[PDB]
DNA sequence: TATAATGGGGGATGCA
């Protein structure tokens, strides 16, 4: 995970950080023999795109 | 010995090849719709270009005689289609 | 037309 924009607010002896974070959550799919993978390696997909 | 050279298909490879065949059939079925020609002729030209130049003959059932000239004309008419066609 | 089946059963002489 990386932090895009990092804001902050000075309060008393502490700081409140407003972070804009970005990352990737892996999800494992199991493929069956009768199925066919129709998406290449490292392909940028969106919501609804058919993978298999 | 000539038969023991081609490996035995795995289930996955089997389904793969079969699927590709069926998809090819449908693809030609729509290509004929696009070009407004003949399915048998088209699939025969595809067969021709696939197998190479070793096999070229007039197929009993097809109206046009399949000589390299004609298959060149048809293949050039196949290259004259939009990316989605 | 659709369980799955995938590799068989002598005898001598001329010529390359």
């Amino acid at each position: 995970v990386r932090a895009a924009q990092v804001e902050a607010e000075e309060e008393g002896e502490t700081v409140y950080l407003t972070l804009f974070l970005e990352w990737t959550e892996p999800k494992d799919y199991r493929v069956q023999p009768h199925m066919n993978v129709v998406v290449p390696e490292g392909a940028r997909v969106e919501a609804g795109d058919k993978i298999v | 010995h000539e038969i023991g050279q081609v490996p035995l298909l795995t289930l996955e490879e089997e389904v793969e090849l079969a699927r590709k065949v069926e998809e090819g059939m449908e693809a030609i079925k729509k290509l004929s719709e696009i070009t407004g020609l003949d399915p048998d002729l088209i699939r025969e030209v595809v067969r021709a270009k696939i197998l190479g130049s070793a096999r070229v003959r007039h197929i009993p059932g097809l109206k046009e005689t399949l000589d390299p000239k004609t298959v060149e004309e048809i293949d050039q008419k196949l290259k004259s289609l939009p990316k989605e066609h």
